[PDB]
């Protein structure tokens, strides 16, 4: 347990770890004072606190640079040099030190994706969406360049990028945040756009980086893919999610991302229940073929909140205005489930202990929502920060013109995705809700493209 | 300030510093350290949280969490593209690096 | 004279909505008219009371003023 | 065409946020003389009583509906009923 | 009084803005609980159950 | 001009210094990270941040052990051991590498005071009062002694800081708050004690140590001693304060504390008026003897806060709710004064850029107050934070009987004044409300002593 | 937990160096530096703040504070005790060290 190794113990009677002398691997995040006598220990930011598109741009000028293709004028993104997706662009190759990504299979010998943010490796969906965003980027620096021929690369690069971002800004507050903390406290805690303050503070919170960890309890056990014709594509239509972390050649030597757009589309998601939280896939084989062991999500999640010294349950529900419970039956009234406050109350001793992300996912789902009424409180706070505070904001006036505001209302992911790929047949508008096939299928023909026209100078 | 900056550096004119990248966390509460500053709960065997023994984490996960794989119920009014945005937005907003 | 009748439907639509109600059913403005009715005769009795022991023909504001007092209900500005 | 709850809520909103009186003056002014007419015979009102009743009667009705709110949200409902109002006019001691 | 009207935007002192100093401090709303307050309106309070 | 030297620069034509060429001396705050990149600069804070009487008994371990009498077992607090007040009490001298009191007087050669706070000697009034509360303190671990014969001394230590540190706080918040901050603003933000919020954080803010420099508004340009008759003694009746400055002689060798002390209650305070802020003996004069030339206190404040990095006056005000003006007619509305508004708008530009201390000094008085809006905001809100975030607060349950409680409410300044000094006429109740004589003195006769009976074991 | 504790650590349970001594300041604004964190505004010449250029300490000491002494205005609602027990409440509360 020396410094910076913080492991997990292994308790008694474990069903997978029958060795106790083991430990689950785990590093202590950075602080911001390295050796300090007075600083409370704090934790680094090492992105940019803002809805800026930066998983494909970078977040400081060297990585940004070199993602960028500096060969022409043309203000392009760098691509892969080596592989195609049937004549389509692919995330360039990355070179490190360690790689996972042949450690997965040494056979293909196919690195790690570069791109503007180091986790964009970890599965497949992850480089098809990175894949699909610089495809799209380099459509809109294409056709503004035949748009305006008397640009540079530096203007066509910049008008792309900020057009990117507002696309990713609109979809995120348009279609994402409704459907995660529902339509009441969607109206509680995230108002129409007034204007801009500049007197909103944009920082991520402390406890932020674990109330939006809600999505390893939406984690499927297995990875989908389907072919044209929405239907199981062979070999292995269904694989396990222990064989695809960190395994890149799944993408280029796989049929490339199509089929994983289609099977991201068309299959839906794990609810949330207080008997079924996370899969045993995540939970007890996670990074198996890279690590020596494999891990335990939520154990690394509660085990991450006690690093980062969060305060309990109790002080997250008094932060937020709601009762704070006390005794069995004010959990069990709390949760609405007696048997679930009884194993918390057995395990923890009291709710004043209880973990902020197992506190969060053990309350009760609200009306149309996917969260409880504390994570969507924090998650409804932090993103009208982010809004409000945001100089570059879309809507904000200066930024774009009342005629390209017009145009970018009406943009939808599906019109993205059936732009930059072979797919022919997209799901209807809320792609977040749509997953059954043929029922809520176009041909992808009728959805409006953006009009670029407004962009002319 | 026609575009972006790439850093995040001066999109607040007051404080340039404020949302850019390579900063520290603001804490919307205290924190709560074994020590006071810069020790977790659990790093010493033998003390207590507010009265009561700290659980352990994997613990805790193996006595809740688990259930049988057979059980899983799927979404209706959900997609895994769903998941999948919530992860892209993530990585977008943050990441707490750690030693090598 | 059917002048209770005169406080119409949209009227009382409008007092519910100044106290946050959202739904209103139709069965509850004759609840309203009686109730209306009831407290107006109540305060309207006092306040002829307090101007026939004045040796007067005119119900002036401070007889209300004193009605609404005597019964728990003090009105601030008119006198 | 807009959904039902929507412009209720703007009522609300808008109704919470200004002074004016909801009651038309001539048929209150016209009831508040039918119900004196009982008591007295050929009686004379100021526009200042008049006023005065108008207030207080507003006012006693907004926080009887307040309350009756309260009851029927109790009761897991949404929409006001008149046993909702009855309730509230007994716990106050008013039909008591 | 006053301070409602600076935040309101507003030089004078109407009786709205007694409505609401006095309903919005703990101490003179219990005093003046049984006053009604002419012209004053009523409190913005909606309650969350029949929010949306 | 290098780090950590932050010296003030001279304008041209100043009535003081001719030379352009000299600076103010001026030294930078001690950073709470020395050196870093990820972590915006934080200011020390030395003290407690409890009213627990920390002036006395320090705030490190060494200091507290070195300022008891530890030979002995009656748990006194250490005293001159060269000089004594007429047969009282003196602080103890202290030992210095550069001791700015010898270089006051090179005749007397009288080093400094050593007490709980380093600038215990910077005017004969602080160190009377120091000297006041150590008596106290003295006398009342005596009289617990007689009382409770059995007690060890560092039982009876104990039990007198904490009667010293209930005393204090009764006197402030009784006395001084209501005063300072005027009934309204200290009805809106200190209520009436509940019970102990342990989630509020007691810890002082950063603007506060700007906020609460208002005091320096308050100075006259004199020290006054009066003797017995409460006329002026001779001689020296009025010393100016620019000769007063680390002058401890002037306690040891002019007759005491005694001529300090009835000066104090029977003397006018400073108005603070819009065109009369600060006076010159505190702005051109500032120890003038110690240091090669005089400071400026209004200057060395703004410049002061101007290291802390603390917002401008529009972004307090925006803080406390208060509206912001942005023009020199929306300024003279605010600040009531046309003329100071036009000066200020010409100094700075914009009220944004006011520093907090000039924009707090020029608001108008509260009612029957002696602060600003803004300052009674930020100040009450500080005093709440610390009354409620207080664990031994002397009002919480199981800190004081209810008759000790009963007891210690009885208490009051005029009667600890007269209790151990010589003063036989001391002013009415408020002592920092009555300034005249004999129009409202007593006898100290009347006033009732503390009593102990509550305290038996 | 029958007194104090002289350097006031373990006041407040859950936190124990929540209002100890030798311990940062807390923020209630993000602070605002000239560049941005460790620089106060006026460090180097040229550079302008909020778009206006910043004003010397003592010029505006010496144009607004200033007065002639003769026109001094005695309190005659309060005494000399009040600012001298308001700076024996202060030396009570913070104390802001700076190097020697
Ligand atoms: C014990 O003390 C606790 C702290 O008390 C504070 O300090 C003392 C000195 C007093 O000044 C006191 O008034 C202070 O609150 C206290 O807990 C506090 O309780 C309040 C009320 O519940 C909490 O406020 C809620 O917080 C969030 C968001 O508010 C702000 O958070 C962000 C974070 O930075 C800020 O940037 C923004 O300004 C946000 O406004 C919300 O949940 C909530 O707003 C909603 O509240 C209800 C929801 O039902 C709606 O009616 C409203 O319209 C809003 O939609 C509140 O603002 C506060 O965070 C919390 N503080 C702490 C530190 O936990 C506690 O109650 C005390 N206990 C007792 C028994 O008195
Ligand atoms: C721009 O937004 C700021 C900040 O608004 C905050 O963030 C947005 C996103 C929303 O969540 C808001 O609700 C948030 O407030 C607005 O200025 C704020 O104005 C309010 C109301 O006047 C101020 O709150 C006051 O603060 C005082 C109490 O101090 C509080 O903090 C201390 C220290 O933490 C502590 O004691 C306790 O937490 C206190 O509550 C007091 O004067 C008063 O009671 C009131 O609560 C708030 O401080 C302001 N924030 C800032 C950062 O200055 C602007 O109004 C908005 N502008 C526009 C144009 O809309
Ligand atoms: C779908 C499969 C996913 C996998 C395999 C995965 C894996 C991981 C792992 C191993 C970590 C490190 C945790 C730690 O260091 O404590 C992490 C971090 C994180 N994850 Fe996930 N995750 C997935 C989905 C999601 C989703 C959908 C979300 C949100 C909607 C999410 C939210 C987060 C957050 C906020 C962090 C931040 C941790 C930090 O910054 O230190 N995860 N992810
Ligand atoms: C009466 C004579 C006083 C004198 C001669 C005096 C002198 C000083 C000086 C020279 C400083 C150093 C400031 C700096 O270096 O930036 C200081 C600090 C300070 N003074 Fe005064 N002061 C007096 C009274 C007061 C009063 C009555 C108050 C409040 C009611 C007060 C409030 C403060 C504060 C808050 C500080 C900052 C503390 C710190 O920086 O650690 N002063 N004083
Ligand atoms: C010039 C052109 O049409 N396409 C180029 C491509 O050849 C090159 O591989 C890529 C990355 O540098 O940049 C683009
Ligand atoms: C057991 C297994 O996974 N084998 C795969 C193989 O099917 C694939 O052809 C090869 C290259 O992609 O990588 C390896
Ligand atoms: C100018 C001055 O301060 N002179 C003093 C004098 O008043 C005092 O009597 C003497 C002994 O204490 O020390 C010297
Ligand atoms: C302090 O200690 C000395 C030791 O010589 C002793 O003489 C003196 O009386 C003590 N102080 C008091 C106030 O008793």
């Amino acid at each position: 347990q020396q410094p910076p190794c913080f492991p997990l113990k292994i308790p008694p009677n474990d069903p997978r770890i029958k060795n106790q002398a083991d430990c689950i691997p785990f590093f202590r995040s950075c602080p911001a004072c390295p050796g300090s006598n007075i600083t409370i220990r704090n934790q680094i930011n090492a992105l940019t606190s803002f809805v800026d598109a930066s998983m494909v741009y970078g977040s400081e000028e060297p990585l940004a640079r070199n993602l960028r293709n500096m060969s022409n004028q043309l203000g392009l993104l760098a691509v892969n040099q080596r592989f195609q997706d049937n004549g389509r662009a692919l995330l360039p190759f990355d070179n490190l030190h360690d790689d996972p990504c042949l450690l997965t299979n040494r056979s293909a010998r196919i690195p790690c994706f570069l791109a503007g943010d180091t986790r964009s490796s970890e599965m497949p969906e992850l480089t098809s969406m990175h894949t699909l965003l610089l495809r799209e980027h380099n459509r809109l620096a294409t056709e503004l360049k035949s748009l305006n021929p008397r640009w540079d690369g530096e203007r066509l690069y910049q008008e792309a990028r900020k057009i990117v971002g507002a696309m990713v800004q609109i979809i995120t507050y348009r279609d994402y945040l409704p459907l995660v903390l529902g339509p009441t406290a969607m109206r509680k805690y995230l108002p129409t756009y007034r204007s801009y303050n500049d007197s909103v503070d944009p920082r991520i919170a402390n406890v932020f980086t674990n109330a939006f960890r809600y999505g390893h309890t939406l984690i499927q056990p297995f990875m989908f893919r389907l072919d044209n014709r929405y239907q199981p594509m062979e070999p292995n239509p269904r694989v396990p999610l222990s064989r695809v972390f960190f395994a890149s050649w799944r993408v280029v030597l796989e049929g490339g991302i199509d089929p994983i757009l289609r099977g991201l589309m068309a299959t839906p998601a794990k609810l949330n229940r207080q008997n079924q939280i996370a899969v045993d896939e995540i939970r007890e084989r996670l990074f198996e073929q890279v690590m020596r062991i494999g891990l335990d999500l939520p154990a690394l999640n509660m085990q991450r909140s006690r690093d980062h010294g969060l305060p309990g349950y109790n002080a997250w529900r008094r932060f937020c205005g709601l009762p704070q419970p006390e005794t069995v039956g004010q959990l069990g009234t709390v949760l609405r489930n007696l048997k679930l406050a009884r194993k918390l109350m057995e395990q923890y001793g009291t709710p004043n202990n209880i973990d902020i992300w197992m506190g969060g996912v053990s309350e009760p789902l609200k009306r149309k929502g996917r969260v409880g009424p504390l994570l969507a409180c924090i998650i409804g706070t932090q993103f009208r920060k982010l809004r409000d505070g945001d100089r570059f904001w879309w809507e904000n006036e200066g930024v774009f013109s009342m005629q390209q505001r017009q145009a970018l209302a009406q943009i939808s992911l599906p019109r993205i995705i059936c732009d930059n790929t072979g797919i022919t047949t997209v799901s209807k508008n809320n792609i977040f809700m749509s997953n059954s096939y043929p029922r809520d299928f176009v041909n992808c023909s009728t959805l409006p493209a953006l009009n670029l026209a407004s962009w002319r100078e | 300030d026609k575009y972006r900056t790439i850093t995040g550096m001066c999109n607040n004119r007051r404080s340039p510093t404020l949302g850019a990248s390579n900063r520290a966390f603001v804490r919307w509460l205290p924190a709560e350290y074994e020590d006071g500053f810069s020790l977790p709960y659990g790093w010493t065997p033998g003390v207590k949280r507010n009265g009561f023994p700290v659980a352990l984490a994997r613990a805790v996960s193996n006595e809740i969490v688990r259930f049988p794989t057979d059980q899983l119920t799927p979404d209706q009014e959900r997609s895994l593209m769903f998941m999948q945005w919530g992860q892209l937005l993530d990585h977008d907003l943050d990441f707490t690096p750690e030693p090598a | 004279r059917d002048n209770i009748q005169g406080i119409t439907k949209p009227a009382i639509r409008r007092l519910a909505r100044r106290g946050g109600v959202k739904r209103i059913s139709g069965l509850i403005y004759e609840e309203t008219r009686g109730v209306l009715k009831v407290f107006l005769e109540n305060v309207i009795r006092d306040a002829v009371t307090y101007t026939e022991h004045a040796k007067r023909k005119t119900v002036t504001a401070m007889d209300v003023v004193y009605a609404l007092k005597r019964q728990g209900r003090t009105l601030y500005g008119f006198g | 065409r807009y959904r039902p709850g929507t412009v209720a809520l703007r009522e609300i909103r808008r109704y919470q946020k200004s002074t004016e009186l909801l009651i038309r003056k001539l048929p209150f002014q016209r009831l508040v003389r039918e119900i004196a007419q009982d008591f007295k015979t050929d009686l004379r009102f100021q526009s200042s009583a008049v006023m005065a009743l108008q207030e207080a009667s507003e006012a006693y009705l907004v926080a009887l509906f307040e309350d009756t709110n309260l009851c029927a949200i109790h009761a897991k409902r949404v929409t006001i009923m008149p046993k909702d109002i009855q309730l509230a006019r007994r716990i106050r001691g008013e039909r008591a | 009084a006053g301070n409602a009207a600076r935040d309101n935007k507003k030089t004078r002192i109407i009786p709205r803005h007694l409505q609401l100093a006095v309903r919005n401090d703990e101490e003179l709303n219990k005093l003046l609980g049984r006053v009604t307050i002419a012209q004053g309106g009523v409190l913005p309070n909606i309650q969350s159950v029949l929010l949306p």
